[PDB]
């Protein structure tokens, strides 16, 4: 079973360098055409550098031309991207593809991608405050996971018992450069005066694991 | 240099119901066409490629046509995980450049959101900032608007706010806005409000609090 | 420069024969992501390692809209050409 796995992502100061890897198993790696694909955060697909099967052949969308080096390690089953002199317009997802044949697309499988972000604020575990509920049958509460950095979180309710009527949004950029999030969820009213909720933010980037107890 | 453009940005249709998506190229990409799904939150899956041929694993009411500058992707009978965002890609030359995306949403009926109002925490207040919280929810359709105001004055530039995806169960949306204020400016008023203008409702819905 | 074509996407539209003029002539047509440069090589039956296609059209490519004419010399005997991943016997006369 194909398996492409990208790791080297993470936060990195502008105008430094860093390096992307993809390790595959489950094909004959040398058999074919690898690419990189990278996505910002709410935005499109966009098409990074290509390396043919023998690794002869590359080629690199404008954007990244003489910055980005793309390279393979066939007999370790290995892509590489080496970016350097990175910008804040790189940030973005980088994703791991292959190529059905020995260069060309279309990318018949993917990884599920590395998150780089280029910035220059410091990793940041979140804070975490209560959204309690208060004043037709159903209560909110939540949790505000306040000014951590970088993405991602991660948040359940009740490790992971409580499902039903959980939002988690979207994070937030603010002015700091930190981000922010809210976690919500709507319960009974009855059991407000009952049953514990408890919210477990993960923050892996720093370490951090919270559980915050929300109580009227 | 091959300019791929797809339309609609979004599309609204029931499920069971057929939706057909557009790919365009500035010029001509032969056959050497390809379209992509991607669920919120996953990797990209390949669905066609070669403009009609559906990939391994790919169900029979995807289908796919067209080439030279005009693609077509039809969606028949939708199907819960059908509801996603679908990328064309030409790659009959050397860039090979993806479309924007054209979301695929499910169409409902209109529904009004629920709305809550959350004060700071003491915790983060003996911090020296305070957050309000202002919640809608499992509403449909997406557009909303949320107005804070502060002893009923209107607020602007102090908010931020974020949209969940699609709910799969009730096809609905929920949005959460944060109005950010120092401490010492939450001390020096009284009522917060959040203002809420979306279709369901006949006029504008506040939900507000006194602080203290 | 080019990346080199894909090798998985030529067929033959005319197939090695002799050009009159004491070269091997052939075309190509490719299905593939364009501009690129064709893989073109030549063997002598049993000896895959050394190449011996003698290219008079020396950097032959696929263009955005033309290209697939190859010409070439091969030494005499049993060879084989090699165009992407296709093949063709062709013996030389000495």
């Amino acid at each position: 079973q194909v398996q492409l796995v990208e790791s080297g992502g993470g936060v990195v100061q502008p105008g430094r360098s860093l390096r992307l890897s993809c390790a595959a198993s489950g094909f004959t790696f040398s058999n074919y055409g690898m690419h990189w694909v990278r996505q910002a955060p709410g935005k499109g697909l966009d098409w990074v550098a290509v390396i043919s099967y023998d690794a002869i052949s590359k080629s690199y969308a404008d954007s990244v031309e003489g910055r980005f080096t793309i390279s393979r390690d066939n007999s370790k089953n290995t892509l590489y991207l080496q970016m350097n002199s990175l910008r804040a317009e790189d940030s973005a997802v980088y994703y791991c593809a292959k190529s059905p044949t020995a260069i060309d697309p279309p990318f018949d499988y993917w990884g599920q991608g590395t998150l780089v972000t280029v910035s220059s604020a410091s990793t940041k575990g979140p804070s975490v405050f209560p959204l309690a509920p208060s004043s037709g049958g159903t209560a909110a509460l939540g949790c505000l996971v306040k000014d951590y950095f970088p993405e991602p979180v991660t948040v359940s309710w009740n490790s992971g018992a409580l499902t039903s009527g959980v939002h988690t949004f979207p994070a937030v950029l603010q002015s700091s450069g930190l981000y922010s999030l809210s976690s919500v969820v709507t319960v009974p009213s009855s059991s407000l005066g009952t049953q514990t909720y408890i919210c477990n933010v993960n923050h892996k980037p720093s370490n951090t694991k919270v559980d915050k107890r929300v109580e009227p | 240099e091959i300019v791929m453009t797809q339309s609609p940005a979004t599309l609204s249709v029931s499920p069971g119901e057929r939706a057909t998506l557009s790919c365009w190229a500035s010029q001509s990409v032969s056959s050497n066409l390809a379209w992509y799904q991607q669920k919120p939150g996953q990797a990209p899956r390949l669905l066609i490629y070669g403009a009609s041929t559906r990939a391994t694993g790919i169900p029979a009411r995807f289908s796919a046509s067209g080439s030279g500058t005009e693609f077509t992707l039809t969606i028949s009978s939708l199907q819960s995980e059908d509801f996603a965002v679908y990328y064309c890609q030409q790659y009959n030359n050397w860039p090979p450049r993806f479309g924007q995306g054209t979301k695929v949403e499910i169409k409902r009926t209109v529904a009004a959101p629920s709305v809550f109002i959350f004060p700071p925490s003491d915790e983060q207040l003996k911090s020296g900032t305070a957050s309000v919280v202002c919640l809608l929810n499992n509403f449909y359709p997406r557009e909303a608007k949320v107005q804070w105001k502060v002893d009923n004055a209107l607020q602007s530039g102090n908010s931020q706010e974020s949209v969940t995806e699609q709910d799969s169960k009730d096809s609905t949306y929920s949005l959460s806005s944060t109005l950010t204020l120092s401490k010492a400016d939450y001390e020096k008023h009284k009522v917060y409000a959040c203002e809420v203008t979306h279709q369901g409702l006949s006029s504008p819905v506040t939900k507000s609090f006194n602080r203290g | 420069t080019y990346t080199m074509c894909d090798k998985t996407k030529f067929a033959w539209k005319r197939t090695p024969t002799d050009s009159g003029h004491d070269t091997v002539v052939m075309e190509v047509t490719f299905s593939g992501t364009k501009p690129c440069r064709i893989p073109v090589r030549a063997v002598a039956h049993g000896f895959p390692d050394v190449n011996v296609a003698m290219l008079i059209t020396p950097n032959p490519t696929i263009e955005n809209n033309g290209g697939g004419f190859i010409e070439m010399q091969l030494p005499p005997g049993d060879n084989i050409i090699y165009v992407g991943e296709l093949s063709h016997q062709w013996f030389q006369k000495g």
